[PDB]
């Protein structure tokens, strides 16, 4: 029985994902997201400057 | 389009767990019964016992099997069943080209455990050997049901993967 | 892939909450029945075996 | 009546449920669905920062 | 021309990828069946049983070698696949030139 | 790529220390028994005992050392130990460049 | 039309035989339709590109 049990404990630190890191990298992410799809938003823009010239 | 046809399949596999589910429950009053009707045969096979205590016995072991039979008749769901001996097995869809999943039926009633809907015994020797004849019987029960519920698993497995 | 009639994250997502659900659903069955063998389809051959011994 | 106690105990033996195991899996169990939850309710806004390009 | 040929390239890896996926799934259904059968069999080599306990065993052995054998049977994506064995590689897209990427058939 | 090769070498470490945590368990059984057989030997080593006590005790030491036999052969942890003698020693990864962690086997 | 493809005004099945063989049967007027519909797609993008040619 306490061989089952360090095996699954060993799986467990081969697999397991630590979830504290990712509860910042979540944010962060998001975050980054949002600036991308401004910055998507402020690069279609290019094209109303040639109307101007006309 | 073979996408959506999967719905059809996914239904399929769901009454199919239905069916087995009220085939488990029959089987689980039926083996419930099969271990009282052991005891009532055994202790009737003792000799010392006076003829009013046989009787008694006798008349327990009769109703108990008319119990069995009338339980083995009302497992079925939706006018179909699994383990009363009306088909010899079921098919079930596995994927949209309409390729199956068998799933042998399991008789559960007397006449499929070896047993009769008259069976009784008339003096000790008689309860002595019905005493085997109702492990027996009780044996073959349990198999059927295990059988049964390996393939509800499986079900379920597949149902997941579809 | 930015596409307004499909999302195969929410599929996957949804996928790992159903096998979640189930997990749980086992598990408070074991609790509320305490058997981790109740019915033949937990496992049939040792239900079977059991109810010989019983 | 021994034998009895026997057979009785060995069927125990052979289905039981252990319960203190099963104390902490639920907990877990209950977190990790919420986790679950939280990122499908995460994963269904994708399509949300489409709109914003138009 | 020649860029804009790169759809069909990115298509064809788009439609590789969900044939992998498909086989993955399988594999994952296949190796819990595995370990059911590796568990029944390993009860099922103690000599102490009885004979109706083999014989359940030996029976859940083969219902669940069946149930492999399905499942194997029905990892497929439009016609094709990659782990049953139909065929021995699948070739994709790399280039508008026709180069491949190939992916040699892992039989499961 | 320095930095991010450093997750090899985190896991690694951990790889180690579920092996040396099954050694402990295995060792903690394996004391357990030798503190059984001091017992059995020296309450054997009393002379006005007769010869079935002695050979009650007998048979109880050779149990208890067939328990650590098969105790400290099972000490594995996938496919190595570093209790069961199989191996001089183990190193884990300590650094990105490949600097292993010497850690000596204490065959028990 | 369903003389068109393989099919019959009065198609139909009397036994669960007679619908799996409809299953197929189906797949086969399914895929023929398809087929079909593609080529008159074909036919209409031919006659827009000779139109502005014209």
């Amino acid at each position: 029985g306490k061989l089952q049990d360090s095996l699954d404990a060993g799986v467990g630190n081969l697999v397991d994902a630590d979830l504290a890191k990712e509860s910042a990298k979540l944010q962060s992410l998001q975050t980054k997201q949002q600036l991308g799809v401004q910055a998507l938003s402020i690069a279609n823009q290019s094209s109303s400057s040639i109307l101007s010239l006309f | 389009a073979t996408a959506a046809s999967m719905n059809a399949v996914k239904d399929s596999l769901q009454r199919g767990q239905s069916t087995i589910d009220v085939a488990l429950a029959a089987g689980d009053t039926i083996t419930d019964l099969l271990g009282k009707m052991k005891e009532k045969a055994l202790a009737a096979s003792d000799t010392s016992l006076n003829t009013a205590s046989f009787n008694a016995l006798k008349s327990d072991f009769d109703s108990l099997r008319d119990q069995i039979e009338k339980a083995a008749t009302n497992a079925k769901f939706n006018g179909v069943s699994i383990a009363d001996g009306s088909t010899t097995k079921l098919t079930f869809l596995a994927n949209s080209d309409g390729s199956g999943f068998t799933v042998n039926a399991k008789t559960i009633s007397l006449a499929g455990i070896g047993l009769t809907t008259t069976s009784t015994f008339t003096t000790a020797a008689a309860a002595k050997t019905m005493i085997g004849t109702i492990d027996t019987a009780l044996q073959t029960a349990t198999n059927k049901l295990a059988s049964l519920g390996t393939s509800s698993v499986g079900l379920d497995t597949h149902l997941t993967f579809v | 892939l930015n596409s307004i009639n499909t999302n195969a994250g929410a599929m996957i997502a949804l996928q790992n909450l159903n096998g979640t659900n189930s997990e749980l659903t086992t598990v408070q069955q074991r609790i509320n029945t305490g058997k981790k063998i109740a019915s033949a389809k937990d496992n049939g051959a040792i239900w079977a075996t059991a109810k010989n011994q019983s």
